[PDB]
Order: structure tokens, then sequence, then C-alpha cells
RNA sequence: CGGUCCGGCCGGGAACUCAAAGGAGACUGCCAGUGAUAAACUGGAGGAAGGUGGGGAUGACGUCAAGUCAUCAUGGCCCUUACGACCAGGGCUACACACGUGCUACAAUGGCGCAUACAAAGAGAAGCGACCUCGCGAGAGCAAGCGGACCUCAUAAAGUGCGUCGUAGUCCGGAUUGGAGUCUGCAACUCGACUCCAUGAAGUCGGAAUCGCUAGUAAUCGUGGAUCAGAAUGCCACGGUG
């Protein structure tokens, strides 16, 4: 049918570099490759008080950017499935396989 | 006034994270406490083993601890004698299986955490604070540091009125995000209280 | 015009004229005109004696004016003789519903004196 | 926080998964079924006999290192001070100072 | 082929398509009058069709998402002008003078910590 | 105030009310249960309701039914 | 305004008659950033004013504005502990802005049924120079001619 | 473009809106005036943007023995069958007052009823919870989808159209209290939030004095979040008109 890969990572120059590996490995071993589709980034913001006691206006503002990548591989060739399965990707990148 | 953490402000610019793993809101809290609990064990155990930095990444359902050390021989031991006993209890603390990597710290006099811990261990031996600071500055500058700053706060030499004293040599541009500023802390637990050591090492721009 | 509790409703619209009775607000006034088959946007002019008595019979169903006044007063006095927290507060002229007394309690307390 | 206050929380977690996770939930859903038993249940009475600390609502979220009951953040399991300390050392992944 | 021009103001985004003949205006499958209940918002979209003449000369199929009344009306005004330069390019001089080519970069300022709003500071007390 | 699905009463106090009916009226019933709803099977009894320091004895009347036991035991001293 | 020497923001003309002066007037009346309801009050007042004064909607505004427009005003200045009122000639731009501001403020202080009625009857009072707004130009005049020595 | 249940809904199209990675662009660079031919300023051209274009982060040496031993850590001191520890009930919510910060008002630039156009940014499995059904309602029962540009919270409100009230302590304003309930939670008396019915305080624009804000700002109008079983007029954040 189709193999849907959803990639999540906190670093952008790590998600599209690990995505580049999946897209190149699949198009080389002969498979129809849709994407890399850049889905919206989920920005979780956090505001904390900077002082141990009192001083309400003094604060620290942080965010965690959750980058989203969608790689759709149309042709599930045995030469492509086995090549993608035995691929060494960045430890900080989460991969979701959707059948 | 109050200064921004030199390491914190440079994260993503020129400085890397000490925790590179990904987790959802679900296990993020549990992973962060496990990270603290593994760092706590190793810092206590390898205290004399000159540990400068600990990097924790989580590949799937595993833990990959990278111990940056100026003394890898004492960390590794007799043909992996000490690495095996550490990995065995890191796997117990984390729950998931453990893998320990050992990164060598070449010039430790250029590592902020190792300079800070050196000044701290010296203050506890009853060494003169000015001598400990001057030696830290001199050693870093002769080994190629573009600049260095060393601060010592609280009851210096056992004095009743606490003082904040600092030595600076070279260039220390704290406002340049492009600037490679390695910053770290250490606390000297003396017979007359706690002495805080803050070290800044400028290594060049980009 | 004269409905139930002696009061003389003005020559204003039907829904607001009926609110003049103690015991009939916006909801009761709307329900009274719907059950009697009278429009809400019609004045007291044209509303003949045949339309007034049918509203009087409709409003007679719920406790209004003096009959309601003594009913509310009896429930306040019941709490008071009971010796409960609620009754001790109606007796001390302070907020019953739990509101703060450190500041702002001027409706129940009355105007301040030095 | 105090060692005893930290200990009080461990007891509140241990009792929460023992009862109000597999037993007290069964008698609370039972005290809600309109179709069965409208007067003779005793489930509201037998919920009282169970330990007080067994209720999950009785548990307080505290800083996992210091024990601080205030300024807690569920995302990190820490208080604002210990969140900042770990954040500045790069110990919180993907977290940095934000501007927009 | 359709003459296209993108237009935006605030959080609004408008797409403008130009085809000659008639004086028709269709916004999100609705009429110009049906979409905007204000005549001031109706006149700003008529503005690019004043300096550059049109009574029944060219039709416009327009679609706008985001923002509000003046945001959407302001976005279309910028789009028509960009679709008008797509058709001629010699119309730039007349469009600059009126100030329709310029994208209004004025966005709502962020709420700041310790402040009631973006700039509104909480009331000061000396004692 | 509460959901009509069963009024609340403590089991330890409920058993004390049952023991006082069959064995006959005794001295004030020492109870800390201020949260319990007054039932008709309490009318006539003397329930010593805590206020934080002392046990205030309250003679239960027909009108007290439905109300809480802590309504008849003032917690704060104001003079 | 200590070092920085700024100009003035050029506002878009009136959507009805293309007047920049009326656009200043609608904005002066405008409250809570409600322009839609602000021009609705100005146009309804102009529609009831021109009809009840013999057409010329722009000219009927100008007749009422010519009477409220001040020539001279006092400027508060503290030289040697004492506060002296120095009479200064007002510029043509501010001459109109003060005239419009006093019309809106005097109509707001009226007791009529609506703001459109309050504004129309204030513009009618100003055209014949017998209202609260013309008295504000009168009080400003008596203040200037008094301190004429410190000019 | 082909097909219509007239819904991008389905083949499709990669144009456009948008999403997010990389890149270009603005430097007083050009022209003119002022200015010691300098720095610079002012005006103009081109340009989406013009003189640090807008906003943020970034806070030097130091000052106040300024704040925090109750986040944590720690020298010294003090308690150690008690200053430790467990439990139930109470208190932190008291109320002659005074001050500081806020919310809601005193109304027709407004109240109410019906109809109706246009956002942005967030949150979510011990969770967000549709549709359907029951209740005036808060809610309840039943039960899809969704770890989410897909599903859900969630109808944006100001505004606009029509009708009504007609300067009245009022169809303004909602305090206070009475009666009945809903939900969360072992448990809502002290001391929860919300609903229904009834009640309808003060207040008709605030003395002396005083505060914020220079532009998408003020003013006003809604929206979301953290904490959180439940408990926002506070705080943090978001766009609309302006
Ligand atoms: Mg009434
Ligand atoms: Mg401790
Ligand atoms: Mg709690
Ligand atoms: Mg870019
Ligand atoms: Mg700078
Ligand atoms: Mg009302
Ligand atoms: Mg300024």
């Amino acid at each position: 049918q189709r193999i849907r890969i959803r990639l999540k990572a906190f670093d952008h120059r790590l998600i599209d570099q690990a995505t580049a590996e999946i897209v190149e490995t699949a198009k080389r071993t002969g498979a129809q490759v849709r994407g890399p589709i850049p889905l919206p980034t989920r920005k979780e913001r956090f505001t904390v008080l900077i002082s141990p006691h009192v001083n309400k206006d003094a604060r620290d503002q942080y965010e965690i950017r959750t980058h989203l990548r969608l790689v759709d591989i149309v042709e599930p060739t045995e030469k492509t499935v086995d090549a993608l399965m035995r691929l060494d990707l960045a430890a900080g990148v989460d991969v979701q396989i959707s059948l | 006034g109050q200064k921004v953490h030199p390491n914190g402000i440079r994260l993503g610019i020129v400085k890397p994270w000490n925790s590179t793993w990904f987790a959802n809101t679900k296990e993020f809290a549990d992973n962060l406490d496990s990270d603290f609990k593994v760092r706590q064990y190793l810092t206590k155990e390898l205290a004399k083993a000159s540990v400068s930095r600990i990097v924790i990444e989580r590949p799937a359902k595993s833990i990959r601890v990278t111990i940056h050390t100026a003394r890898p021989g004492i960390v590794i031991g007799k043909k992996g004698e000490d690495v095996e006993k550490l990995r065995k209890v890191v796997a117990d603390i984390a729950g998931v299986p453990a893998q320990i990597n050992i990164a060598e710290v070449r010039k430790p006099e250029l590592d902020a955490k190792l300079v800070a811990d050196s000044i701290t261990s010296q203050l506890e031996r009853r060494v003169m604070f000015r001598r400990a600071m001057k030696r830290a500055v001199q050693n870093a500058m002769r080994l190629g540091a573009k600049g260095i700053k060393v601060e010592v706060s609280g009851r210096l030499g056992g004095a009743e009125i606490a003082r904040t004293e600092w030595y600076r040599e070279g260039r220390v541009p704290l406002h340049t995000l492009r600037a490679d500023i390695d910053y770290n802390t250490s606390e000297a637990h003396t017979t007359y209280g706690v002495i805080g050591v803050k070290v800044w090492i400028f290594k060049g721009e980009i | 015009a004269r409905i139930a509790g002696i009061n003389i409703p003005d020559h204003k619209h039907a829904v607001i004229a009926l609110t003049s009775i103690y015991g009939v607000g916006k909801t009761r006034s709307k329900a009274i005109l719907a059950a009697a088959g009278i429009a809400e946007d019609v004045k007291i002019s044209e509303l003949s004696e045949g339309q007034i008595d049918t509203l009087r019979d409709e409003v007679a169903k719920f406790v209004v004016e003096g009959d309601l006044r003594r009913e509310i007063s009896m429930s306040i006095k019941r709490l008071m003789d009971l010796g409960c927290y609620r009754g001790l507060r109606h007796r001390r002229g302070l907020p019953v519903r739990g509101q703060r007394t450190k500041t702002n309690a001027r409706t129940r307390k009355g105007p301040r004196k030095p | 926080a105090k060692q005893s206050m930290k200990a009080r929380e461990v007891k509140r977690v241990a009792l929460a998964d023992k009862y109000f996770a597999k037993r007290a939930e069964l008698k609370a859903i039972i005290s809600d079924v309109n179709a069965s038993d409208e007067d003779r249940w005793n489930a509201v009475l037998k919920l009282q006999t169970l330990p007080r600390d067994s209720s999950p609502s009785r548990q307080r979220n505290r800083c996992r290192q210091t024990g601080r009951p205030h300024g807690f953040l569920r995302k990190f399991g820490l208080s604002r001070i210990k969140v900042r300390e770990a954040a500045m050392r790069g110990e919180i992944p993907g977290l940095k100072k934000a501007s927009w | 082929n359709q003459y296209y021009g993108t237009g935006r103001r605030k959080s609004s985004a408008a797409r403008v398509f130009i085809k000659p003949g008639n004086g028709k205006i269709v916004i999100n499958q609705r009429s110009l009058e049906q979409y905007f209940g204000r005549e001031t918002a109706r006149m700003v979209v008529r503005q690019p069709l004043e300096l550059v003449d049109m009574v029944e000369k060219l039709d416009l199929y327009i679609t706008v998402k985001g923002g509000g009344i003046s945001g959407q009306a302001g976005a279309i005004r910028h789009g028509i002008t960009r679709a008008l330069m797509e058709y001629d390019e010699s119309l730039r001089s007349e469009l600059r003078k009126a100030g329709f080519v310029t994208r209004d970069a004025r966005q709502v300022e962020r709420k700041k910590v310790g402040l009631r709003k973006a700039r509104r500071r909480p009331q000061f007390s000396k004692r | 105030r509460s959901l009509k699905k069963g009024p609340f009463i403590d089991l330890h106090l409920l058993k004390k009310v049952e023991k006082a009916v069959e064995s006959g009226d005794k001295k004030p019933l020492r109870t800390w249960s201020r949260r319990s709803t007054i039932f008709p099977n309490m009318i006539g009894l003397t329930i010593a309701v805590h206020n934080g320091r002392q046990h205030v004895p309250v003679f239960v009347t027909d009108e007290m039914v439905g109300h809480k036991l802590g309504e008849f035991a003032p917690t704060r001293t104001y003079r | 305004p200590r070092r920085r020497v700024i100009g003035q923001r050029k506002i878009l003309p009136d959507p009805k008659f293309g007047s920049e002066l009326l656009a200043k007037f609608v904005n002066i009346l405008m409250v809570d950033g409600k322009k839609s309801t602000a021009e609705s009050i100005v146009y309804s007042a102009l529609e009831t004013l021109a009809q009840r004064s013999g057409k010329s909607e722009l000219e009927a505004f100008e007749v009422a504005l010519e009477n409220v427009r001040p020539t001279v005003e006092v400027k508060s200045r503290r030289v040697g502990g004492s506060t002296y009122q120095v009479p200064v000639e007002v510029r043509p731009v501010r001459r109109n802005a003060l005239a419009m501001r006093w019309i809106v403020e005097a109509a707001r202080k009226r007791g009529d049924k609506s703001m459109a009625l309050r504004l129309a009857n204030e513009l009618s009072d100003a055209a014949e120079n017998k209202g609260t707004a013309v008295k504000k130009r009168e009080d400003v005049h008596r203040m200037a001619e008094a301190n004429k020595a410190f000019a």
C-alpha cells in the first residue's frame, strides 16, 4: 500500500538531516518517495520566576520546539523495506511507522 | 547587576546540550529525574577521576552515557574493570539497558568544570585562594586560551566578612553569542562555609 | 391597573409592568403572559378588564408581595432560633455566604463609622 | 521540604495505586449506576473505611529533587528554580531561552 | 491566463485573480456587499480601481483568510495592486503615489512580562 | 450544596447514633464529625460537636435535620 | 520631544466627502476604538444639522467651526518661583484641533436624547455662537488679553 | 480541468493560501540641501522595508551588610522519650478600621431580543471529549474521533441589520439575602465553583492628591494556557477594531 514515516526531534538541523537519509535511501533502492513534508512545529512555552523569593516581574521565558517531518514511501519494495529497516538514525529523532 | 548564564544563553548558538534525547510530556519528567539520578551516581563515584561533562542520549529504549574525562584510565580501569561495574548500576537506575562511552579531555586546564573543581579541591587543602586563581589563569593562557576569568565568592581564607574576588586575563566578550565561552561552577565546602568558584574561558569566535 | 398585591402597574409594556410585583422577575413575567395569551410588547392601554383578571388568576399561583415577604422573613428567623452559623450571621449583620470581612463587606455592615 | 513531608507523599502514592486505582473506582462507578441499587448499596459507607491517603486528590505535586510543593511544572517534574538550574546547564533537551 | 497578485495585512491573507470584462467582485463565493457590512471597507477595495480606470473593464475573483474586517479589506487592496502590475507593470508609478504597493508591516505587539499589556505598565504607588 | 445521590454521614458516628437509640439516651456523644448531615433518627440526642479545642453539646431538634453538625459549633471566638 | 523633532501623522480622508478635517473630527469623537459607531454619530449629526440649517453639509460645519476657532492662548511658565501665563499665537493646524475638541466635549456634557442630537444642537449653538464650546474660546480669550503685558 | 448527493467532496492539479528548512535584501548605498570639503542630520528616488525598519533576548565596574538559612546547599548555635514524629478537628478565609493593586458600574458611543460577517495563539490518553438523547439550566446518560495542520475543547466578542426602551435610580447597575439544585472530591458547616427562581444595596462619573501610555501604542473587545481532583476579577500569552 504505502509506508508513512513521521519524524519528531527538538533539533531542526538533525531532523531534516536524518530525513535526508530516509529520502535518499528509499529513492536509491528504487521506491516512489513523496515529501519531505514540513508539518507545523509545536512550540511549548514556559515562564518561570528567576528569583528564589519575591521579585514577580523578574522572569525567564523558554520554549521547546517540536519539529515535524512526514516521509511517504509509495512503493514498498523488499530492496527499500530492508534498506530503511537497517538504517542508523540520530538517537534524538523519534520515528513513527504508519502502515 | 545580574548576568545571564554564559552556557544557557549560547545553547543552539555555539554550545551543545548535555541531554540530547527526545520524549513526550508523558515520560519527559521521568527521564529528567533518571538523568539527575545517573549524573549524581557517576559524579560521586568518579570524583577523583576528573569528570568534566556527562552527556545523556536515549536511543529508543536504551541509555547512552558519554563520560568526558581528563583521566580515562581510572574511569575505564583494568581492561574495562570499572566501566562494567558502572554500566551495571546505570542500567539499574535508568531501568532500560546501559552503554557507557568515554571521551578524553585533552587540555584539562582549558575545561571550565575541571579548572573550577581544581580551585575548589585546592581551597579544601588550605591553599591560598589568590595562588589557586593566578595558577588557573596562567595555565589556561599559556595553553592557548584567548581569555580567562576566575571568581571566588564568600569567606576567603576564613575571613568573617565575605568577599568576591576575581582575576581576568585576555579577552572575555560575554555579549558575543558567536564567542566560544566555556562557563562552569564548583563549591568549596570549607571549615568556615561554602566558597563558590565561577570560571569563564574564551576560546575564539564562530 | 391593579394586580394581586395592591400595587398599581404603570402604563409601560406588559413584561416590565408585571416585574413591579415583589416575587415576579423577568422569567415569571414572561411565563405569566404566555399562559394568559397576552403579547409582551403591548401596553396597559387596550388591555381591558377581561384581560387583567385572567393575569390576576395566573399570578395568584405563586407566593407574591406580603405573602412572600413573611415567607422570606420566616426562613431568616428559623435559622436565627436554630443557633446555626447562617443564623448567627443574620443576627450579627455580617456576610452569611462566606465572603471576606477583613475588607469589603459594606452591603451587609452598612456605611462605615470611625 | 522536610524528610517526613517527602515520606508522607510516598505513602500517599503507595496507597493510591493499591486501592483507588483497582478497588475504590469500582465502588464509585457503582455509586453512580442509576439502573442498579437506588437505596441499599453501602458503597459510600465502605469508601470511608478505606485509608484517607489512598485518594489521588490527596497527593501534592512536589519538586522531585528538593521537595518544593510550590512552583511545580508537570513537564519536568521540578520547581521553577531547579528547572532554571538544569535548563542553563543544557540538561533539559530542546529547551533554551525564547524570544518572539 | 489569470493575472495573479497576493496581498496581506495583519493576520489576513488575500489572493486576487484578474480577467478582463465586466465589473464583478466575488469574495469567498460571496458578493462584495454580502461579505462587508461596512461601506468604508467596501471603498478601500475600490481604491486601486480609481487611479487605474475600471467601470466594466475587468473582473476579480478574490479569496481572503485570517484577521478581521479592515485586515481582510486591507489585504485585498494590496492584492489587486499586485495583480494590476502583473497585467501592465507601467502602473507602478500611480500605485506608489497612492501607497497601495507597500505591505503594512504593523502587527500587534507581544504582551511583555511585568506589564498589563504590550506597553501598559501596572499603576505605580509611591507609598 | 451536595448531589442528591445520598446524604453524607460518618460510619463511626452513624453506629454511635444506633447504639444510643437501643441502649437509651446517655451523656453527650463526643464526636469530631462536623461534616455529617443530621438525620431524623438524631432528634432528641445530645451530640458534643468539636470546634477545634472543646466539644460543644448540641440538643438535636426536628428543624436541625438536613443541616451539618458543624453549623452548631462556632470555630472562631470573636469579642 | 526633547531631542527628536517629529512631524505629524497624515490620516486617511473622510469615506463620505473625502475631507481630512472631518477624519480628525470622527477620531476626536471616537471612543474605545469604535470608528464604525463614531462616523455613524458624526454623519447622523451632519444629516440633521444641514437639513435644519439650509443644506451645505461641509459649509454648515465650517460656520460652526469659525466661531470656536481660537486666535491666542496662554502657556504656563515658571521663571522665578512664580507661574507666569505667556500669551502665544496658536498655529492654523491646532486652531482647528482645539475647535473640534471643544465641540465634542461640550456635546458630551449636554442632556439630549442621543450623541447625534447632542452634536447637531452643539454645532447649531456654535454656528450662532451661543453655547458651551464658544464660551471655552471666550474664557481662553479673556485669559490672553489679561496677561497681554507678558507677551 | 473531468464528475456531481452542490460539501474540496472525488479523480486530479502542484498554480496559489499556508506549513518549515535553506537563501537573497537596507549599507546613508545613490541624489540634493544644511554642516569646518568631516562626522552627522534633513528631504527625495528606488524599494515590501530607510536611516539601530518593528518587537524581543542580551543588564559592564560597581551601589543598597538590599531580598532569600522556608527551594536547595552550607559555617556556627539551639532541641534531640522533643523545636522530632503520627493522627482527627480547627486556623491560615476572623473584622471597629486604614492603605496598596484590581474587577464591575453609574448607561443611549448604552441595556435587551432575534438574525448574522471576520481571528490569532494554545491545550489534550488517570486526557480533550463530538454526534444523539434527557433537563429551562448547571449538567447527566449513551458513545465516535484523536497522542492530533486530520479528532476534540470551541458558538470569538466588539461589529453589522431590524425591532424595543426614551434620560427615569430607569428594560441602567449588579451587591446582598431567601428557596431549590448541579458537579468535583473519603468529605463542599467553618471555607469551592457553577445553575434555576425570587430579591434588586451603593452608585447619576469621584475632594486634596495621583498613575499609565508616543502607534498597530493607548482605549476597548473577546480567545487560550501554566498551576490544578475542584477552586482566576490574579498572572502568563493571543489576535479583532483602533
Ligand atoms: Mg420584581
Ligand atoms: Mg532536608
Ligand atoms: Mg491538590
Ligand atoms: Mg526564512
Ligand atoms: Mg548588545
Ligand atoms: Mg440588567
Ligand atoms: Mg518611549
